RNA sequence: GUUAAGUCUGGUUUCCCUCCAGGGUAUCUAAGUUGA
């Protein structure tokens, strides 16, 4: 029902952190572009939804185009920051699925390694993936039934195995994290946010000018705002494995890989981590 | 499966069948009615107004005029005579197709499944274990007849052992879950 | 055959000088089956200028007049002020197709020529106001709609939705 | 008569890439089909429905080149290599929904073309929504197998 | 509990389809060809099949001192990347 | 520490005065808890000796024997002929589990003699016919479980999962 | 006739002889175990799509095939994969020719325009149930051919 | 020194699967001219 849309951004700061973020952005999209239909007097005529704010504003009468267009650019940075502040992390159910994970584990008898690291930059993992793509282009790796977002095991494992085939070689590699013959030795699972400070999600810009251009006379700037994971967001995961060998290669490894990015854009110190607390519980 | 354009009574699956399915059992019933007392007038004359209807694909327990079985197939349906009531009982329409149409589209009705064997200790396929398998669905109809010659133990079988025969396992992959199958009479179904 | 009519949604009134047959045979198109009102058909292209209401026509496609359709020849008094035409009706723009057509459809419109003076200025409506509904649903309709008064029991199933399904583009001058 | 889910998107993928004058939108509109089905599927059909009319940047002429390649065949895409690739993959989803005769094509013009009836066209996608999302993405992926046949990369 | 036409088409949407990729160790960029899907079900989906077995010795000893110690199994593939944890709950045991 | 008596269920009428201890405090492994009963014991190897009502020990793995597990003592007078025993409580084969159990149990179970007379041979038995029931649930579970009848309807809600929950094995004489 | 199998030998030859690079003749080898159990799983239509998606038919591999029907000695490049598809579809194509399904004549002046070429996906999806119950040996010999001969990878 | 006014831009491009496993084992048939 267009009911449920025309007040789903109440609904994201009312419901805070209890709402689906996933659905919640993608319904709050088809507002987003359909935003010169849903203000030509379709504002449900409440007073708390942000949508007829951008019916007392005036920012330009040559041009009813030029106006949606520029409180819809207005819009779409105000979403960026109503996620950012409204959803903020509880992370008491993750702490609780790791504590009951890592039981499970225990007594299918794997040695776990519970690694907990902190964002020291603004984070972008699963850039690509969709979560506000249909509003900002960019997106973040979101798991909608923890309503969180977080580090696929499958990109920790590739950036762990990417390091230790740095400095052990093609093969040592290969006798831990398998091939094609051989299946692992190390176990990976998803890491999940369960303690930030302040805030979870943050907006952010990028304006590439000269990208892809031939000279100065076909620069522009084309400014993409987008969502990253705020600083001091602590994530964790775990490792669990049944030989003692990789015990070895994963314990150095953690700290030394994580100073150096785990998302994207690491080049430009965006996805740089810092290793909070290592703990290793022997089984047998 | 059926997507069912043209009718607001939501059907995920139906049942199909085909002329020559059932002239199948018309020559079956046909041929046990003259070599026993027993008699099937009912199933036979139900048989044999659908089979009257040969030409044109046609429904029996709904009136949808056209649908899409198995993602791939229109058809365009007609009724049967304002409900003629259907051999089976289960809610869910019948549909009988030309075989033509019917041969693929029961072609698709079938599952095919790869399955692989892995190494008792790496956890990796093993050579050569790998190959396709064919089930027939669950919820399939097959129609059989079960004829006795005169004697005192058949009268014992066909008055004691069949009327206790719901549930038995047919064909093999009995480890998979395959093959339990429901035996239901002809004489008290119909 | 059979020729149906087609009248408008107004704020104002001037609707009995002009239809007159109810239905003029067993059974409509149009109907309020328990399932809201179906096949009304929706006019896009002209403007509603409805003090003593008869169509303009607009070279806007935004503007839309809805209504529903009569079947029956308006007061043979008229076709030379009225737009009459007869669509094969799958030509025809309506709402909530549930049935057939009758493969040809004569439509009379009741219009008014534009004779340009002023700028045509359109503004679209949304009404309210259940009185100034009812005092629609069951004075014109009645007078169109007879197997009513034993089984539409609930008015409020077209009632609330007159308020909400219908609109135009007013002219106002 | 029905043309079912590949025939369809052939005769879709015919019409848009006649209608494609320079590669660039070709190739543009490859790199759409390549992955606006994924997109489809992670966020729900009528979320990514309005972000494609949306990216079509419609409110030009854009819109009547965009209904008459329904009937034409003569009729060009104009536009960025952005705006005509939204432009055809929109012209491939109403294509569809108008072939499986899930809206109206009448509908779907004035709805994409009026402020009033973009709403509507909302609500009754939130009606339909079973219908289209039960098989939109197979003659979808038919689209997706013709583009990364029929042209190349970059 | 939806009718099908209709929770058919909600339970096919309700599963996960991440996309990964291999990553070309020199130019740390993605390999041509190296991008694809997979389907996950979510935490905490459920499953109901049943476990039978004919008249035997073994059978008793099975079901009587196996099939009670037996709680957390892994399923399927991904196993490494942490998918594929399961709790069998017996009705038998607790409904 | 907290004495435990198995008081095995078979249907014959031997069943209601065999435990000395009622409550003890306010504990017992077999819970009553709005769905049934809950943590019912089930030992393997053992038949029903309706006949002189105990139970004998057989060999056969498929010969099971269940009853509630409480808190009691064999009355001063009994246990010549009695298995009684220290257990871990993980090694109970406790069907119905509801929640935990602390540990170092120590069972008293209804035993028998060898009686190398005549050979043994078990049937598969059931607890239907309410006739047999009611009796058991007057004369079994009450004077253990005083809150039966206390604060319940849901008894009927008993008497069905009594009819799906006890089996067991005879000796067929 | 089990001349469908002599037709496999001709085109297994044509096509061995035309991957140089042994990656290509056992990425050839895959591409033969599966493509013909997932036409007689998902059927003609989609599996030839999802072929002549993966074979890139841009204009230059295009000609290696058309020269292929004739030059013996024509050969193909790209990825090994990327060979191994178009070599696939070399063999669908080939006895579409031999069988005269589709008139060679036809199948040139598309393999050369991009204007006839949906053309001719049209056409074979108006023979697609004829092609389907056709080929179903004459791949299968092709399978076990590939399978006989090029080395498992 | 003083007056007024902001204006322009608003995510693109790649990669969409790659390799291996494509059946293995057991059963391969058992048991059974007579009268004119």
């Amino acid at each position: 029902a267009i009911d449920f849309l025309v007040n789903i951004l109440e609904l994201i700061k009312e419901k805070q952190c209890n709402i689906n973020l996933f659905s919640a952005i993608s319904l709050t999209s088809i507002v987003y572009n359909n935003f010169g239909e849903f203000l030509s007097n379709n504002q449900s005529y409440s007073t708390n939804n942000p949508l007829l704010k951008y019916h007392i504003i005036i920012l330009n009468d040559k041009n009813k185009t030029k106006d949606v267009e520029e409180k819809r650019n207005i819009f779409k940075r105000e979403v960026a920051e109503l996620i950012s502040r409204n959803f903020k992390l509880d992370g008491e159910k993750v702490r609780n699925y790791f504590d009951s994970l890592k039981e499970v584990l225990k007594s299918l008898k794997y040695t776990i390694v519970d690694v907990e690291i902190t964002t020291r930059t603004r984070a972008l993992i699963g850039v690509s993936t969709s979560l506000g793509k249909l509003i900002f282009g960019s997106g973040i790796s979101f798991d909608p039934y923890m309503n969180l977002p977080y580090i696929p095991a499958s990109e920790i494992k590739g950036i762990v195995r990417s390091y230790i085939e740095g400095k052990l070689g093609e093969q040592e590699a290969e006798e831990i994290f398998g091939n094609e013959e051989r299946e692992g030795n190390v176990n990976f699972t998803d890491a999940y946010p369960t303690r930030s400070k302040d805030f979870l999600f943050v907006p952010d810009v990028i304006t590439p000018h000269y990208n892809g251009k031939k000279s100065e006379a076909d620069a522009e700037p084309r400014p993409v705002i987008h969502l990253t994971i705020a600083p001091k967001v602590t994530f964790r995961f775990l490792i669990y494995y049944k030989r003692e060998d990789v015990g070895k290669p994963i314990c150095d490894s953690m700290p030394i890989i994580l100073i150096r990015g785990l998302g994207a854009r690491s080049s430009v110190g965006y996805s740089l981590f810092e290793l909070r607390k290592i703990e290793v519980i022997k089984a047998a | 499966r059926i997507i069912e354009i043209d009718s607001a009574k939501p059907y995920v699956w139906v049942y199909v069948t085909t002329y020559e399915l059932l002239k199948k059992v018309k020559l079956y019933l046909d041929s046990i009615s003259q070599l026993s007392n027993a008699s099937f007038s009912n199933l036979k004359n139900k048989i044999d107004t659908i089979l009257a209807k040969e030409g044109k694909n046609i429904t029996l327990d709904s009136d949808l005029k056209s649908a899409i079985l198995n993602e791939d197939f229109y058809v365009e349906l007609e009724a049967l005579n304002n409900k003629i009531p259907s051999i089976i009982n289960a809610g869910v329409p019948l549909l009988v197709l030309e075989d033509s149409i019917g041969r693929e589209v029961i072609n698709r009705s079938l599952i095919r499944v790869r399955r692989i064997r892995i190494d008792r200790d790496k956890k990796v396929v093993e050579t050569g274990g790998l190959w396709s398998e064919e089930y027939v669905p669950m919820k399939t109809i097959f129609f059989s007849v079960l004829l006795g010659k005169e004697s005192k133990e058949s009268a014992i079988f066909a008055s004691c052992i069949l009327r206790n025969l719901r549930y038995v396992i047919l064909g093999g992959k009995e480890t998979i879950g395959k093959g339990i199958v429901e035996l239901r009479w002809v004489k008290d179904v119909i | 055959s059979t020729q149906r009519e087609y009248v408008f949604i107004p704020i104002t009134n001037s609707i009995t000088i002009d239809v007159k047959i109810t239905i003029g045979g067993s059974d409509h198109i149009t109907n309020i089956d328990e399932r809201g009102i179906h096949n009304v058909l929706v006019i896009t292209g002209y403007a509603v200028d409805e003090k003593n209401g008869r169509l303009v026509p607009t070279l806007d496609p935004c503007d839309y007049v809805k209504g529903i359709l009569v079947a029956g020849t308006p007061q043979q008094a008229q076709s030379n002020d009225f737009l009459t035409l007869k669509l094969p009706a799958n030509k025809l723009y309506l709402i909530r197709k549930k049935g057939n057509i009758s493969d040809d459809l004569k439509i009379y419109i009741p219009y008014s020529s534009p004779d340009a003076r002023n700028s045509m200025k359109t503004k679209p409506v949304s009404i309210s106001d259940d009185t100034i509904v009812n005092n629609i649903i069951k004075e014109v309709f009645d007078k169109i709609y007879n197997i009513t008064q034993k089984e539409k029991v609930k008015i409020e199933k077209v009632k609330e939705d007159i308020k909400e399904l219908f609109s135009y583009y007013a002219l106002e001058q | 008569l029905y043309e079912e889910d590949y025939k369809l998107a052939l005769e879709a993928f015919k019409k848009v890439f006649n209608a494609l004058t320079h590669y660039g939108a070709k190739q543009a509109f490859r790199s759409r089909a390549r992955d606006l089905v994924e997109e489809i599927y992670n966020s729900g059909f009528i979320p990514t429905f309005f972000y494609i009319i949306s990216k079509a940047e419609l409110n030009s002429d854009s819109l009547d080149s965009l209904i008459s390649l329904f009937s034409s065949d003569n009729a060009i895409l104009r536009g960025s290599d952005e705006n005509v690739s939204y432009s055809a993959y929109l012209f491939i989803i109403l294509y569809y929904l108008i072939k499986r005769g899930i809206i109206e094509q009448k509908f779907l013009i004035q709805a994409l073309r009026c402020e009033k009836t973009r709403l509507d066209l909302i609500d009754k996608l939130y009606n339909l929504a079973p219908i289209i999302s039960a098989k939109i993405r197979t003659y979808l992926l038919a689209i997706k197998r013709l583009s990364e046949a029929l042209i190349e990369a970059r």
